[PDB]
RNA sequence: AGUGGAGCCUGCGGCUUAAUUUGCACCCGGCCCGGACACGGACAGGAUUGACAGAUUGAUAGCUCUUUCUCGAUUCCGUGGGUGGUGGUGCAUGGCCGUUGUUGGCUGGUUAAUUCCGAUGAACG
Protein backbone atom coordinates (compact mmCIF):
# COMPACT_ATOMS: atom_id res chain seq x y z
CA UNK A 1 0.00 0.00 0.00
CA UNK A 2 2.71 2.71 1.24
CA UNK A 3 5.78 3.29 3.02
CA UNK A 4 9.60 2.46 2.86
CA UNK A 5 10.30 -0.24 -0.04
CA UNK A 6 12.47 -2.53 0.98
CA UNK A 7 16.37 -2.08 -0.34
CA UNK A 8 16.56 -5.56 -1.79
CA UNK A 9 14.30 -4.63 -4.44
CA UNK A 10 16.04 -1.49 -5.55
CA UNK A 11 19.12 -3.84 -6.31
CA UNK A 12 17.23 -5.38 -9.43
CA UNK A 13 18.95 -2.72 -11.97
CA UNK A 14 22.28 -3.92 -10.74
CA UNK A 15 21.29 -7.70 -10.89
CA UNK A 16 22.29 -9.48 -14.32
CA UNK A 17 19.75 -12.71 -13.22
CA UNK A 18 16.65 -10.05 -13.67
CA UNK A 19 14.19 -12.92 -15.04
CA UNK A 20 13.69 -15.58 -12.25
CA UNK A 21 13.96 -13.09 -9.97
CA UNK A 22 10.45 -11.29 -11.74
CA UNK A 23 9.53 -14.93 -12.26
CA UNK A 24 9.93 -16.00 -8.85
CA UNK A 25 8.11 -12.86 -7.77
CA UNK A 26 4.48 -14.74 -9.21
CA UNK A 27 4.40 -12.34 -12.43
CA UNK A 28 0.62 -12.18 -12.12
CA UNK A 29 0.09 -11.28 -8.51
CA UNK A 30 1.38 -7.62 -7.78
CA UNK A 31 -0.72 -4.62 -7.05
CA UNK A 32 -0.49 -0.90 -9.06
CA UNK A 33 1.61 0.87 -6.82
CA UNK A 34 3.83 -1.91 -6.67
CA UNK A 35 3.96 -0.93 -10.64
CA UNK A 36 4.36 2.42 -10.29
CA UNK A 37 7.69 1.88 -7.86
CA UNK A 38 9.17 -0.97 -10.02
CA UNK A 39 8.59 1.27 -13.34
CA UNK A 40 10.37 4.34 -11.67
CA UNK A 41 13.18 2.19 -10.49
CA UNK A 42 13.38 0.42 -14.04
CA UNK A 43 12.77 3.80 -16.12
CA UNK A 44 15.27 5.94 -13.54
CA UNK A 45 18.30 4.19 -12.58
CA UNK A 46 17.88 1.34 -15.91
CA UNK A 47 18.90 1.25 -19.22
CA UNK A 48 17.01 0.99 -22.48
CA UNK A 49 16.94 -2.27 -23.55
CA UNK A 50 16.47 -4.69 -19.97
CA UNK A 51 13.71 -1.37 -19.25
CA UNK A 52 11.84 -2.47 -22.84
CA UNK A 53 11.87 -5.99 -22.01
CA UNK A 54 10.25 -5.30 -18.98
CA UNK A 55 7.79 -3.14 -20.46
CA UNK A 56 7.06 -6.04 -23.35
CA UNK A 57 6.46 -8.88 -20.81
CA UNK A 58 5.04 -7.38 -17.35
CA UNK A 59 3.55 -3.80 -17.94
CA UNK A 60 1.20 -4.50 -21.46
CA UNK A 61 -0.40 -7.66 -20.22
CA UNK A 62 -1.05 -5.59 -16.44
CA UNK A 63 -2.30 -2.72 -18.08
CA UNK A 64 -4.47 -4.55 -20.54
CA UNK A 65 -5.84 -6.84 -18.64
CA UNK A 66 -6.53 -3.99 -16.25
CA UNK A 67 -8.70 -2.28 -19.15
CA UNK A 68 -10.27 -5.46 -20.16
CA UNK A 69 -11.55 -5.81 -16.48
CA UNK A 70 -12.63 -2.53 -15.20
CA UNK A 71 -13.07 -0.50 -18.54
CA UNK A 72 -10.62 2.21 -17.38
CA UNK A 73 -7.21 2.83 -16.25
CA UNK A 74 -6.24 2.91 -12.36
CA UNK A 75 -4.41 5.88 -10.94
CA UNK A 76 -0.82 4.23 -10.16
CA UNK A 77 -1.00 2.19 -13.65
CA UNK A 78 -1.51 5.58 -15.24
CA UNK A 79 1.13 7.24 -13.15
CA UNK A 80 3.57 3.98 -13.87
CA UNK A 81 2.47 4.46 -17.40
CA UNK A 82 3.92 8.14 -17.91
CA UNK A 83 6.86 7.00 -15.91
CA UNK A 84 8.12 4.61 -18.46
CA UNK A 85 7.13 7.43 -21.20
CA UNK A 86 9.87 9.03 -18.92
CA UNK A 87 12.23 6.76 -21.09
CA UNK A 88 11.04 7.30 -24.45
CA UNK A 89 12.60 4.72 -26.68
CA UNK A 90 12.25 1.94 -24.51
CA UNK A 91 8.43 2.64 -23.98
CA UNK A 92 7.40 3.35 -27.60
CA UNK A 93 9.30 -0.44 -28.88
CA UNK A 94 7.74 -1.84 -25.58
CA UNK A 95 4.63 -0.84 -24.64
CA UNK A 96 3.17 1.38 -27.89
CA UNK A 97 4.61 -0.68 -31.03
CA UNK A 98 3.66 -4.07 -29.39
CA UNK A 99 0.44 -3.04 -29.13
CA UNK A 100 0.13 -1.68 -32.30
CA UNK A 101 1.28 -5.01 -34.07
CA UNK A 102 -1.10 -6.95 -31.17
CA UNK A 103 -4.31 -6.43 -33.87
CA UNK A 104 -6.43 -6.30 -30.70
CA UNK A 105 -6.07 -2.78 -29.26
CA UNK A 106 -9.86 -1.24 -28.31
CA UNK A 107 -11.03 2.58 -28.49
CA UNK A 108 -10.30 2.74 -24.95
CA UNK A 109 -6.53 1.98 -24.44
CA UNK A 110 -5.54 3.72 -27.95
CA UNK A 111 -7.22 6.77 -26.28
CA UNK A 112 -5.84 6.19 -22.63
CA UNK A 113 -2.27 6.05 -24.10
CA UNK A 114 -3.06 8.94 -27.04
CA UNK A 115 -3.40 11.14 -24.14
CA UNK A 116 -0.59 10.03 -22.13
CA UNK A 117 1.30 10.83 -25.07
CA UNK A 118 -0.42 14.02 -25.16
CA UNK A 119 0.43 15.32 -21.65
CA UNK A 120 4.41 15.11 -22.55
CA UNK A 121 6.54 16.39 -25.27
CA UNK A 122 8.36 13.67 -26.83
CA UNK A 123 11.59 13.88 -28.70
CA UNK A 124 10.62 14.49 -32.57
CA UNK A 125 13.43 12.39 -34.47
CA UNK A 126 11.92 8.88 -32.67
CA UNK A 127 8.58 9.95 -32.38
CA UNK A 128 8.73 10.82 -36.67
CA UNK A 129 10.19 7.23 -36.65
CA UNK A 130 7.50 6.16 -34.78
CA UNK A 131 5.31 8.10 -37.42
CA UNK A 132 7.09 6.05 -39.81
CA UNK A 133 6.39 2.27 -38.33
CA UNK A 134 2.82 3.22 -37.98
CA UNK A 135 1.96 4.38 -41.14
CA UNK A 136 3.99 0.94 -42.76
CA UNK A 137 1.92 -1.34 -40.89
CA UNK A 138 -2.16 -1.74 -41.75
CA UNK A 139 -5.33 0.42 -40.29
CA UNK A 140 -7.40 -0.73 -37.26
CA UNK A 141 -9.48 1.30 -35.19
CA UNK A 142 -6.75 2.10 -32.46
CA UNK A 143 -3.64 3.27 -34.15
CA UNK A 144 -5.91 6.28 -36.46
CA UNK A 145 -5.71 7.98 -32.74
CA UNK A 146 -2.44 7.88 -32.61
CA UNK A 147 -1.82 9.57 -36.02
CA UNK A 148 -4.70 12.30 -35.30
CA UNK A 149 -2.73 13.06 -31.59
CA UNK A 150 1.06 12.68 -33.22
CA UNK A 151 -0.42 15.18 -36.10
CA UNK A 152 -1.82 17.47 -33.04
CA UNK A 153 1.55 17.38 -31.43
CA UNK A 154 2.69 19.94 -34.25
CA UNK A 155 5.82 18.72 -34.54
CA UNK A 156 8.65 19.13 -37.32
CA UNK A 157 7.83 16.88 -39.63
CA UNK A 158 10.32 15.14 -41.22
CA UNK A 159 9.61 14.81 -45.32
CA UNK A 160 10.26 10.71 -45.30
CA UNK A 161 7.91 10.31 -42.95
CA UNK A 162 5.46 12.61 -44.75
CA UNK A 163 6.00 10.32 -47.73
CA UNK A 164 5.24 7.63 -45.88
CA UNK A 165 1.91 9.33 -44.45
CA UNK A 166 0.63 10.01 -48.14
CA UNK A 167 1.86 6.81 -49.71
CA UNK A 168 -0.72 5.30 -47.24
CA UNK A 169 -3.40 7.30 -47.75
CA UNK A 170 -2.75 6.22 -51.51
CA UNK A 171 -2.70 2.92 -50.44
CA UNK A 172 -6.74 3.86 -49.66
CA UNK A 173 -7.42 4.84 -52.56
CA UNK A 174 -9.75 2.51 -54.02
CA UNK A 175 -11.13 0.42 -50.84
CA UNK A 176 -14.80 0.63 -50.36
CA UNK A 177 -15.20 -0.17 -46.76
CA UNK A 178 -17.23 3.07 -44.82
CA UNK A 179 -14.07 5.06 -43.34
CA UNK A 180 -15.44 6.27 -39.99
CA UNK A 181 -15.53 9.82 -38.96
CA UNK A 182 -11.93 9.84 -37.24
CA UNK A 183 -10.30 9.01 -40.38
CA UNK A 184 -11.65 12.24 -41.77
CA UNK A 185 -10.65 13.63 -38.55
CA UNK A 186 -6.99 12.52 -38.55
CA UNK A 187 -7.53 13.68 -42.68
CA UNK A 188 -8.51 17.11 -41.29
CA UNK A 189 -5.83 17.39 -38.51
CA UNK A 190 -3.05 16.66 -41.58
CA UNK A 191 -4.42 19.27 -43.71
CA UNK A 192 -4.81 21.47 -40.73
CA UNK A 193 -1.07 21.29 -39.67
CA UNK A 194 1.08 20.11 -42.56
CA UNK A 195 -0.28 21.93 -45.62
CA UNK A 196 2.51 24.31 -46.33
CA UNK A 197 5.08 20.98 -46.17
CA UNK A 198 2.57 19.11 -49.45
CA UNK A 199 3.71 19.52 -53.07
CA UNK A 200 0.73 20.37 -55.65
CA UNK A 201 1.16 16.59 -56.58
CA UNK A 202 0.24 16.00 -53.17
CA UNK A 203 -2.84 18.66 -53.14
CA UNK A 204 -4.24 16.83 -56.15
CA UNK A 205 -3.81 13.63 -55.09
CA UNK A 206 -5.67 14.19 -51.77
CA UNK A 207 -8.52 15.78 -53.86
CA UNK A 208 -9.14 12.76 -55.84
CA UNK A 209 -8.80 10.93 -52.37
CA UNK A 210 -11.35 13.10 -51.69
CA UNK A 211 -13.49 12.91 -54.59
CA UNK A 212 -14.07 8.87 -54.24
CA UNK A 213 -14.32 8.76 -50.67
CA UNK A 214 -16.04 11.76 -49.45
CA UNK A 215 -18.34 12.86 -46.28
CA UNK A 216 -21.03 14.67 -46.20
CA UNK A 217 -20.02 16.72 -42.96
CA UNK A 218 -15.78 17.32 -42.84
CA UNK A 219 -15.34 16.92 -46.67
CA UNK A 220 -15.44 20.49 -47.34
CA UNK A 221 -13.62 21.58 -44.57
CA UNK A 222 -10.76 18.90 -46.08
CA UNK A 223 -11.48 20.67 -49.65
CA UNK A 224 -11.42 24.26 -48.30
CA UNK A 225 -7.47 23.86 -46.10
CA UNK A 226 -6.07 22.08 -49.17
CA UNK A 227 -7.41 24.94 -51.65
CA UNK A 228 -6.20 27.47 -49.09
CA UNK A 229 -2.99 25.95 -48.59
CA UNK A 230 -0.19 28.14 -49.17
CA UNK A 231 3.57 25.75 -50.14
CA UNK A 232 7.25 26.23 -49.09
CA UNK B 1 -1.91 22.36 4.12
CA UNK B 2 -0.99 21.86 0.50
CA UNK B 3 2.13 20.03 -0.89
CA UNK B 4 4.25 22.19 -2.61
CA UNK B 5 6.54 20.33 -5.23
CA UNK B 6 9.85 19.83 -5.01
CA UNK B 7 12.18 22.00 -7.17
CA UNK B 8 15.85 20.78 -8.00
CA UNK B 9 18.30 23.85 -7.13
CA UNK B 10 19.81 25.31 -9.82
CA UNK B 11 23.45 25.54 -9.22
CA UNK B 12 26.12 27.66 -10.97
CA UNK B 13 28.77 25.79 -12.72
CA UNK B 14 28.26 22.14 -11.66
CA UNK B 15 30.72 20.78 -13.69
CA UNK B 16 33.27 23.38 -12.29
CA UNK B 17 34.31 21.82 -8.92
CA UNK B 18 35.96 18.17 -10.12
CA UNK B 19 38.75 19.97 -11.70
CA UNK B 20 41.82 22.50 -11.22
CA UNK B 21 43.47 24.87 -13.62
CA UNK B 22 44.33 18.80 -14.42
CA UNK B 23 43.79 16.16 -11.89
CA UNK B 24 40.16 14.96 -10.26
CA UNK B 25 39.54 16.80 -7.51
CA UNK B 26 37.04 14.29 -6.21
CA UNK B 27 37.41 10.60 -5.62
CA UNK B 28 36.66 7.89 -8.66
CA UNK B 29 34.33 5.24 -7.57
CA UNK B 30 36.05 1.70 -8.68
CA UNK B 31 32.65 -0.06 -9.45
CA UNK B 32 32.73 -2.28 -13.06
CA UNK B 33 29.35 0.02 -14.47
CA UNK B 34 30.97 3.58 -12.61
CA UNK B 35 34.35 4.90 -13.95
CA UNK B 36 36.43 7.45 -15.52
CA UNK B 37 34.58 10.08 -14.86
CA UNK B 38 31.68 9.77 -11.77
CA UNK B 39 33.01 11.34 -9.35
CA UNK B 40 32.47 10.52 -5.88
CA UNK B 41 30.19 13.06 -3.46
CA UNK B 42 31.87 14.12 -0.21
CA UNK B 43 29.60 14.97 2.35
CA UNK B 44 30.93 16.09 6.21
CA UNK B 45 30.96 12.30 7.03
CA UNK B 46 30.85 10.42 4.58
CA UNK B 47 31.10 10.02 0.27
CA UNK B 48 28.04 8.71 -2.10
CA UNK B 49 28.04 7.26 -5.48
CA UNK B 50 25.29 8.79 -7.32
CA UNK B 51 24.68 6.16 -9.75
CA UNK B 52 25.00 2.73 -8.09
CA UNK B 53 24.68 3.55 -4.71
CA UNK B 54 28.31 3.06 -3.34
CA UNK B 55 28.60 3.63 -0.37
CA UNK B 56 31.84 5.14 2.02
CA UNK B 57 32.18 6.13 5.57
CA UNK C 1 4.37 6.21 47.63
CA UNK C 2 3.53 2.18 47.49
CA UNK C 3 1.85 -0.07 44.90
CA UNK C 4 0.26 -2.89 46.63
CA UNK C 5 3.21 -3.27 49.31
CA UNK C 6 5.97 -2.44 46.40
CA UNK C 7 7.96 0.69 46.90
CA UNK C 8 9.45 2.17 43.47
CA UNK C 9 12.92 0.95 43.45
CA UNK C 10 12.39 -2.61 43.75
CA UNK C 11 9.50 -2.29 40.85
CA UNK C 12 11.78 -1.65 38.70
CA UNK C 13 13.93 -4.52 39.89
CA UNK C 14 10.84 -6.51 39.62
CA UNK C 15 10.94 -8.61 36.16
CA UNK C 16 8.62 -8.73 33.51
CA UNK C 17 6.81 -12.02 33.82
CA UNK C 18 5.78 -11.94 37.61
CA UNK C 19 4.57 -8.03 37.35
CA UNK C 20 1.60 -9.35 35.93
CA UNK C 21 0.65 -10.81 39.28
CA UNK C 22 0.34 -7.35 40.72
CA UNK C 23 -1.75 -6.06 38.25
CA UNK C 24 -5.40 -6.37 37.44
CA UNK C 25 -7.00 -9.16 35.23
CA UNK C 26 -7.61 -6.62 32.65
CA UNK C 27 -4.28 -5.73 32.52
CA UNK C 28 -2.55 -9.40 32.92
CA UNK C 29 -4.43 -10.33 30.16
CA UNK C 30 -3.10 -7.74 28.24
CA UNK C 31 0.41 -8.66 29.08
CA UNK C 32 0.43 -12.16 28.75
CA UNK C 33 -1.07 -11.13 24.80
CA UNK C 34 2.29 -9.34 25.00
CA UNK C 35 2.73 -5.91 23.62
CA UNK C 36 3.21 -4.79 19.97
CA UNK C 37 5.49 -3.34 17.71
CA UNK C 38 4.12 -0.12 18.40
CA UNK C 39 4.48 -0.21 21.80
CA UNK C 40 7.84 -1.49 21.55
CA UNK C 41 8.96 1.45 19.40
CA UNK C 42 7.32 3.93 21.93
CA UNK C 43 9.17 2.17 25.17
CA UNK C 44 12.43 2.91 23.09
CA UNK C 45 11.69 6.28 22.61
CA UNK C 46 10.74 6.98 26.00
CA UNK C 47 13.84 5.29 27.45
CA UNK C 48 15.80 7.61 24.63
CA UNK C 49 14.17 10.59 25.64
CA UNK C 50 15.13 9.59 29.21
CA UNK C 51 18.76 9.15 28.33
CA UNK C 52 20.09 12.51 27.13
CA UNK C 53 18.08 14.48 29.72
CA UNK C 54 19.72 16.69 32.04
CA UNK C 55 19.80 15.07 35.30
CA UNK C 56 18.35 18.26 36.77
CA UNK C 57 14.76 18.56 34.98
CA UNK C 58 12.78 17.08 33.41
CA UNK C 59 13.20 15.52 29.70
CA UNK C 60 11.31 16.57 27.04
CA UNK C 61 7.85 15.65 25.19
CA UNK C 62 7.23 12.98 23.79
CA UNK C 63 3.96 12.56 21.31
CA UNK C 64 1.53 9.79 20.58
CA UNK C 65 -1.60 8.89 19.63
CA UNK C 66 -0.88 5.74 21.30
CA UNK C 67 -3.91 5.60 23.61
CA UNK C 68 -4.37 2.23 24.36
CA UNK C 69 -0.58 2.22 25.86
CA UNK C 70 -0.11 1.13 29.84
CA UNK C 71 2.03 3.07 31.75
CA UNK C 72 4.53 0.50 32.99
CA UNK C 73 6.82 1.41 36.33
CA UNK C 74 9.80 2.18 33.56
CA UNK C 75 8.15 5.28 32.37
CA UNK C 76 7.66 7.44 35.90
CA UNK C 77 9.21 10.59 35.38
CA UNK C 78 8.62 10.65 31.12
CA UNK C 79 6.71 13.75 29.82
CA UNK C 80 4.27 12.30 27.46
CA UNK C 81 1.76 14.18 24.98
CA UNK C 82 -0.94 11.91 23.96
CA UNK C 83 -4.02 12.57 21.24
CA UNK C 84 -7.62 13.10 21.73
CA UNK C 85 -8.00 13.20 18.27
CA UNK C 86 -7.57 16.75 17.66
CA UNK C 87 -5.07 17.86 20.08
CA UNK C 88 -2.21 16.69 22.18
CA UNK C 89 -2.00 16.70 26.14
CA UNK C 90 0.90 16.38 27.69
CA UNK C 91 0.95 14.31 31.24
CA UNK C 92 2.74 13.82 34.32
CA UNK C 93 3.97 10.24 34.46
CA UNK C 94 3.27 9.73 38.15
CA UNK C 95 3.80 6.97 40.49
CA UNK C 96 0.27 6.31 41.08
CA UNK C 97 -0.77 6.45 37.44
CA UNK C 98 0.61 2.78 37.55
CA UNK C 99 -2.89 0.87 37.02
CA UNK C 100 -4.61 3.24 34.18
CA UNK C 101 -4.07 3.53 30.23
CA UNK C 102 -2.89 6.81 29.09
CA UNK C 103 -5.33 7.69 27.15
CA UNK C 104 -7.75 8.01 30.31
CA UNK C 105 -5.89 11.04 30.57
CA UNK C 106 -6.72 13.27 27.55
CA UNK C 107 -10.13 13.41 27.36
CA UNK C 108 -11.68 13.07 23.54
CA UNK C 109 -14.51 14.89 24.56
CA UNK C 110 -15.74 18.33 26.04
CA UNK C 111 -18.39 18.28 28.91
CA UNK C 112 -22.53 19.32 28.24
CA UNK C 113 -22.77 22.88 29.03
CA UNK C 114 -26.00 23.74 27.63
CA UNK C 115 -40.44 34.20 29.31
CA UNK C 116 -43.61 32.80 29.57
CA UNK C 117 -46.76 34.09 27.23
CA UNK C 118 -48.91 36.21 29.86
CA UNK C 119 -52.14 37.79 28.13
CA UNK C 120 -52.45 41.41 28.27
CA UNK C 121 -56.32 41.34 26.86
CA UNK D 1 9.60 3.91 -49.60
CA UNK D 2 7.66 5.87 -52.53
CA UNK D 3 8.49 7.03 -55.95
CA UNK D 4 6.67 10.61 -55.62
CA UNK D 5 9.63 12.71 -53.94
CA UNK D 6 10.60 16.24 -52.38
CA UNK D 7 11.80 18.01 -55.43
CA UNK D 8 12.63 21.09 -53.89
CA UNK D 9 12.38 23.61 -50.93
CA UNK D 10 15.15 22.52 -48.34
CA UNK D 11 15.52 19.08 -46.89
CA UNK D 12 16.88 19.60 -42.78
CA UNK D 13 17.09 16.74 -41.60
CA UNK D 14 18.78 13.11 -42.57
CA UNK D 15 15.93 10.92 -40.85
CA UNK D 16 18.23 8.51 -39.21
CA UNK D 17 15.72 5.57 -39.29
CA UNK D 18 18.22 2.53 -39.34
CA UNK D 19 18.33 2.23 -35.28
CA UNK D 20 14.78 2.15 -34.78
CA UNK D 21 13.40 -0.31 -37.47
CA UNK D 22 15.66 -2.74 -37.76
CA UNK D 23 16.10 -2.48 -33.47
CA UNK D 24 13.51 -5.67 -33.50
CA UNK D 25 28.84 -8.44 -7.56
CA UNK D 26 30.11 -8.15 -3.89
CA UNK D 27 27.35 -5.09 -3.76
CA UNK D 28 24.38 -7.81 -3.67
CA UNK D 29 25.99 -9.43 -0.73
CA UNK D 30 26.74 -6.63 1.17
CA UNK D 31 22.86 -4.81 0.93
CA UNK D 32 22.38 -8.75 1.06
CA UNK D 33 23.50 -8.23 4.56
CA UNK D 34 22.25 -4.72 5.28
CA UNK D 35 19.01 -6.76 4.33
CA UNK D 36 18.65 -8.90 7.21
CA UNK D 37 -21.15 36.79 21.51
CA UNK D 38 -21.96 39.79 19.07
CA UNK D 39 -23.03 38.98 15.39
CA UNK D 40 -23.72 40.55 12.42
CA UNK D 41 -26.95 41.42 13.36
CA UNK D 42 -26.89 42.13 17.06
CA UNK D 43 -23.86 44.02 16.56
CA UNK D 44 -26.05 46.88 14.80
CA UNK D 45 -27.27 47.10 18.61
CA UNK D 46 -24.46 49.00 19.44
CA UNK D 47 -24.59 51.88 16.49
CA UNK D 48 -25.86 55.59 17.37
CA UNK D 49 -27.66 58.02 15.14
CA UNK D 50 -27.69 60.48 16.94
CA UNK D 51 -23.95 62.46 17.22
CA UNK D 52 -22.81 63.90 13.44
CA UNK D 53 -26.06 65.32 12.56
CA UNK D 54 -25.51 68.15 9.90
CA UNK D 55 -27.08 71.67 10.41
CA UNK D 56 -30.81 71.51 9.73
CA UNK D 57 -31.73 74.69 7.52
CA UNK D 58 -35.31 75.62 8.90
CA UNK D 59 -38.50 76.85 6.76
C1' A E 1 -54.04 -5.90 30.62
C1' G E 2 -51.96 -1.60 30.57
C1' U E 3 -48.77 2.72 28.87
C1' G E 4 -48.76 8.04 30.45
C1' G E 5 -45.97 8.03 37.42
C1' A E 6 -40.40 6.13 38.98
C1' G E 7 -35.22 3.96 37.48
C1' C E 8 -32.73 2.09 33.08
C1' C E 9 -32.44 1.40 27.65
C1' U E 10 -33.76 3.43 23.06
C1' G E 11 -36.34 6.35 18.40
C1' C E 12 -37.33 11.37 16.52
C1' G E 13 -36.63 17.04 17.98
C1' G E 14 -33.62 20.27 20.68
C1' C E 15 -28.86 21.39 23.45
C1' U E 16 -23.33 20.72 23.68
C1' U E 17 -19.38 19.35 20.32
C1' A E 18 -14.00 19.38 15.82
C1' A E 19 -17.54 15.38 14.75
C1' U E 20 -21.58 13.92 17.94
C1' U E 21 -22.75 11.24 9.62
C1' U E 22 -27.19 10.48 6.93
C1' G E 23 -32.38 10.21 4.36
C1' C E 24 -18.35 4.89 7.98
C1' A E 25 -21.46 8.59 5.27
C1' C E 26 -18.77 12.52 10.07
C1' C E 27 -14.26 15.19 12.48
C1' C E 28 -8.61 16.29 13.49
C1' G E 29 -3.57 15.81 11.06
C1' G E 30 0.14 13.50 7.18
C1' C E 31 1.07 11.28 1.60
C1' C E 32 0.12 10.92 -3.82
C1' C E 33 -0.96 13.42 -8.37
C1' G E 34 -3.87 18.08 -11.17
C1' G E 35 -4.46 18.96 -19.50
C1' A E 36 -3.17 20.46 -24.18
C1' C E 37 -3.78 25.36 -27.43
C1' A E 38 -2.05 30.60 -27.72
C1' C E 39 1.52 34.27 -26.16
C1' G E 40 5.71 35.97 -22.92
C1' G E 41 9.86 34.16 -19.85
C1' A E 42 14.41 30.31 -18.14
C1' C E 43 17.23 26.19 -20.79
C1' A E 44 23.08 22.85 -23.06
C1' G E 45 26.78 28.74 -19.54
C1' G E 46 22.97 23.62 -18.85
C1' A E 47 16.27 22.54 -18.66
C1' U E 48 15.13 18.32 -15.93
C1' U E 49 15.46 12.55 -13.59
C1' G E 50 17.07 9.39 -9.86
C1' A E 51 19.85 9.25 -4.73
C1' C E 52 22.87 7.73 0.44
C1' A E 53 22.99 9.58 5.25
C1' G E 54 20.82 12.66 9.12
C1' A E 55 16.23 15.31 10.64
C1' U E 56 11.02 16.76 10.65
C1' U E 57 6.93 13.90 11.88
C1' G E 58 2.02 10.41 16.12
C1' A E 59 5.86 7.43 12.76
C1' U E 60 9.24 7.00 7.85
C1' A E 61 10.16 9.38 3.54
C1' G E 62 14.60 12.28 -2.17
C1' C E 63 6.66 11.84 -1.63
C1' U E 64 9.22 16.87 2.54
C1' C E 65 14.19 20.05 5.40
C1' U E 66 19.88 20.07 4.72
C1' U E 67 24.83 18.17 1.89
C1' U E 68 26.35 17.86 -3.23
C1' C E 69 26.71 13.05 -6.90
C1' U E 70 24.59 11.66 -11.18
C1' C E 71 20.36 11.77 -15.89
C1' G E 72 20.59 15.03 -19.80
C1' A E 73 15.95 18.34 -23.88
C1' U E 74 12.96 12.88 -22.27
C1' U E 75 12.04 20.57 -20.79
C1' C E 76 9.06 23.93 -16.66
C1' C E 77 7.12 28.95 -15.10
C1' G E 78 2.90 32.56 -15.85
C1' U E 79 -1.63 34.74 -17.94
C1' G E 80 -6.49 33.54 -20.66
C1' G E 81 -13.80 33.67 -19.27
C1' G E 82 -10.53 30.17 -25.68
C1' U E 83 -11.62 25.03 -26.04
C1' G E 84 -11.60 20.86 -23.04
C1' G E 85 -11.22 14.82 -21.82
C1' U E 86 -8.86 8.18 -18.55
C1' G E 87 -14.99 12.41 -17.85
C1' G E 88 -21.03 11.29 -16.75
C1' U E 89 -25.27 10.62 -19.75
C1' G E 90 -29.64 9.46 -24.15
C1' C E 91 -30.74 8.19 -29.14
C1' A E 92 -30.14 5.39 -34.40
C1' U E 93 -26.51 1.83 -35.20
C1' G E 94 -23.47 -3.99 -36.75
C1' G E 95 -22.28 -8.80 -34.52
C1' C E 96 -23.11 -12.57 -30.23
C1' C E 97 -25.68 -15.56 -25.84
C1' G E 98 -29.80 -17.59 -23.46
C1' U E 99 -35.00 -17.46 -24.33
C1' U E 100 -40.03 -18.46 -26.09
C1' G E 101 -36.07 -34.93 -28.04
C1' U E 102 -33.34 -40.17 -28.61
C1' U E 103 -29.36 -43.79 -28.41
C1' G E 104 -24.09 -44.90 -27.58
C1' G E 105 -18.59 -43.89 -25.23
C1' C E 106 -1.47 -42.05 -13.92
C1' U E 107 5.34 -39.79 -12.25
C1' G E 108 4.10 -37.45 -6.84
C1' G E 109 2.95 -37.22 -1.98
C1' U E 110 -2.34 -38.39 0.83
C1' U E 111 -6.52 -41.68 3.33
C1' A E 112 -9.85 -46.95 6.57
C1' A E 113 -11.03 -46.90 1.48
C1' U E 114 -10.88 -47.15 -6.84
C1' U E 115 -9.84 -41.29 -0.25
C1' C E 116 -7.57 -36.27 -1.28
C1' C E 117 -5.36 -32.98 -4.31
C1' G E 118 -1.74 -33.07 -8.19
C1' A E 119 -0.67 -34.04 -14.51
C1' U E 120 -4.42 -35.68 -17.92
C1' G E 121 -15.47 -38.84 -28.14
C1' A E 122 -19.79 -39.95 -31.12
C1' A E 123 -23.95 -40.35 -33.96
C1' C E 124 -30.25 -40.47 -35.04
C1' G E 125 -34.83 -37.62 -35.75
ZN1 LIG F 1 29.77 4.77 -9.79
Amino acid sequence: RSGKLPKAFKIIPALSNWEQILYVTEPEAWTAAAMYQATRIFASNLKERMAQRFYNLVLLPRVRDDVAEYKRLNFHLYMALKKALFKPGAWFKGILIPLCESGTCTLREAIIVGSIITKCSIPVLHSSAAMLKIAEMEYSGANSIFLRLLLDKKYALPYRVLDALVFHFLGFRTEKRELPVLWHQCLLTLVQRYKADLATDQKEALLELLRLQPHPQLSPEIRRELQSAVPR
Amino acid sequence: PKKNKHKRKKVKLAVLKYYKVISRLRRECPSDECGAGVFMASHFDRHYCGKCCLTYC
Amino acid sequence: FTYRGVDLDQLLDMSYEQLMQLYSARQRRRLNRGLRRKQHSLLKRLRKAKKEAPPMEKPEVVKTHLRDMIILPEMVGSMVGVYNGKTFNQVEIKPEMIGHYLGEFSITYKPVKHSRFIPLK
Amino acid sequence: SSVMRRNEQLTLHDERFEKFYEQYSNRLQEVLNDYYKWDCESICSTYSNLYNHPQLIKY
